[PDB]
């Protein structure tokens, strides 16, 4: 709607009869893939994503954000404790560390 | 020509992968819109009278 | 040409067989006095701009 | 104003007027110099047609 | 037909060249309101998979392969339930810009891009992402945890077939 990519702001400037907008904007450069999961199952309890998703490089695991690589351990901060290894589907198994 | 739908694009969906940005981009575009329209009127004396 | 209105002189050339100017959309503009053969601009009684 | 609503009563704001506030009483004729008479006498009397 | 055109012409065209014109000028709006609709994205996707979408059944909404239209059985009940110069002295019917086969097309490039990349397809190159996942972040945008989503998976795919599976009865019967 604002330019073409994620947002940052935009400049008004005048014309006779116009208005012109430079927007600036966010736009993802380059893509990798990884390997996904929902939910980490550590001690027997489900781990999920406060913010981020999961990653997985080699065989070992991060969360991270949708639009930036920023891989970050895996942390009883970053992820939140409810269900059920059972209940959830596709889940992986993988260790959590707590500081 | 047959009007162009857009760049021809192809993205394999699925259950277990991820695609994360590495890099990014800033970057500046320019939208222009028209704002307002030169105002007109009419005179009826000149107009009927002349 | 019978009319009422304001009478201006103007620098306008006409042609031996051209008596009568109009100027765009049809309105007399111009016209050549036969006493005297000055060119008249023809303008309106009322500006009409109020 | 009045006039060109066409009511006695005229609301705040800007209004265009169309009116002969002027009305001209002064008639001026320009006619070339010609004034020697056409000879419709010899057309209409000609003893032959 | 009649004669003495070129006269009544050049005496009368002028202001039917102005309503003509106001006419084509509604015609190339109604264009503009169709590519300010269906033209968000110029980027054109593709759907391989038919049923991996987390256990969404997405046959019907999605466009069928192996046909000549690129239309869904949705859309091919959307066409079919509705009911459409001398004749008309002179009025015609400009055909749209856009046929209807780009316009599915287009729908298609949606729903493809929107399925495969959840937001991400109409910002620039196209981020691939599970269903699940996308609806994991559509429910934190709305305020429930995600792990309701992960309990009861499905649950609401089985909600949402039958919810479709009522659409489509009520758009293949009469009503
Ligand atoms: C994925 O990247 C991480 C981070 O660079 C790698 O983890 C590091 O691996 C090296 C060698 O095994 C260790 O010395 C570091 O201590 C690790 N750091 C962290 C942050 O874990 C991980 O090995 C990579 N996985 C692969 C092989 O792709
Ligand atoms: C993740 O770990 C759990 C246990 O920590 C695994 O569950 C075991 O699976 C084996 C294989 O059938 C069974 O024999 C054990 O009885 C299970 N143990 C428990 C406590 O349930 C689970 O299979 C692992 N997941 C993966 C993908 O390797
Ligand atoms: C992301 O892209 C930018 C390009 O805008 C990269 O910046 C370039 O880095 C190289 C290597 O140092 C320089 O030679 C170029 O001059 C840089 N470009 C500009 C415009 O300054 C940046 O390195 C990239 N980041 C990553 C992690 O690859
Ligand atoms: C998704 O739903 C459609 C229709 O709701 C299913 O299509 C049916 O497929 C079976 C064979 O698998 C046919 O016998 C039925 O006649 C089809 N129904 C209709 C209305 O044509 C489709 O199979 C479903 N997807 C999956 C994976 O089961
Ligand atoms: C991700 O994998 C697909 C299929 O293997 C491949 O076509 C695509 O190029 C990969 N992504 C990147 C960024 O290389
Ligand atoms: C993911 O998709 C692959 C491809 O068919 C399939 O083999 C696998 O069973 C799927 N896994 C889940 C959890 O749906
Ligand atoms: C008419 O006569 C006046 C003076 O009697 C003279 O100034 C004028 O030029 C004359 N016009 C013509 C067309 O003869
Ligand atoms: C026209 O000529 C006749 C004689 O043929 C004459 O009697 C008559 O009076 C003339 N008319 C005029 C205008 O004098």
């Amino acid at each position: 709607f604002c330019g073409k990519g994620y947002h940052l702001m935009s400049f008004p400037q005048s014309a006779p009869h116009g208005v012109v907008f430079l927007h600036v904007t966010y736009v993802p450069a380059q893509e990798k893939n990884f390997t996904t999961a929902p939910a980490i199952c550590h001690d027997g309890k489900a781990h999920f994503p406060r913010e981020g998703v999961f990653v997985s490089n080699g065989t070992h695991w991060f969360v991270t954000q949708r639009n930036f690589y920023e891989p970050q351990i895996i942390t009883t901060d970053n992820t939140f404790v409810s269900g059920n290894c059972d209940v959830v589907i596709g889940i992986v198994n993988n260790t959590v560390y707590d500081p | 020509y047959t009007m162009s739908l857009g760049a021809e694009n192809s993205v394999a969906y699925s259950n277990n992968s991820i695609a994360i940005p590495t890099n990014f981009t800033i970057s500046v575009t320019t939208e222009i819109l028209p704002v307002s329209m030169t105002k007109t009127s009419v005179d009826c004396t000149m107009y009927i009278c002349g | 040409l019978t009319g009422t209105g304001v009478l201006t002189e103007s620098n306008k050339k006409f042609l031996p067989f051209q008596q009568f100017g109009r100027d765009i959309a049809d309105t007399t503009d111009a016209v050549r006095d036969p006493q005297t053969l000055e060119i008249l601009d023809i303008t309106p009684c009322s500006f009409g701009g109020v | 104003t009045k006039c060109t609503l066409k009511s006695f009563t005229v609301e705040k704001g800007i209004y265009q007027t169309s009116n002969f506030r002027v009305q001209p009483t002064e008639s001026i004729v320009r006619f070339p110099n010609i004034t020697n008479l056409c000879p419709f006498g010899e057309v209409f009397n000609a003893t032959r047609f | 037909d009649s004669t003495e055109c070129s006269n009544l012409l050049l005496q009368y065209g002028s202001f039917c060249t102005q309503l003509n014109r106001a006419l084509t000028g509604i015609a190339v709006e109604q264009d503009k309101n169709t590519q300010e609709v269906f033209a968000q994205v110029k980027q054109i996707y593709k759907t391989p998979p038919i049923k991996d979408f987390g256990g969404f059944n997405f046959s019907q909404i999605l466009p069928d392969p192996s046909k000549p239209s690129k239309r869904s059985f949705i859309e091919d009940l959307l066409f079919n339930k509705v009911t459409l110069a001398q004749k008309f002295n002179g009025l015609t019917v400009l055909p749209p810009l856009l046929t209807d086969e780009m316009i599915a097309q287009y729908t298609s490039a949606l729903l493809a891009g929107t399925i495969t990349s959840g937001w991400t397809f109409g910002a620039g190159a196209a981020l691939q992402i599970p269903f699940a996942m996308q609806m994991a972040y559509r429910f934190n945008g709305i305020g429930v945890t995600q792990n309701v989503l992960y309990e009861n998976q499905k649950l609401i795919a089985n909600q949402f077939n039958s919810a479709i599976g009522k659409i489509q009865d009520s758009l293949s019967s009469t009503a």
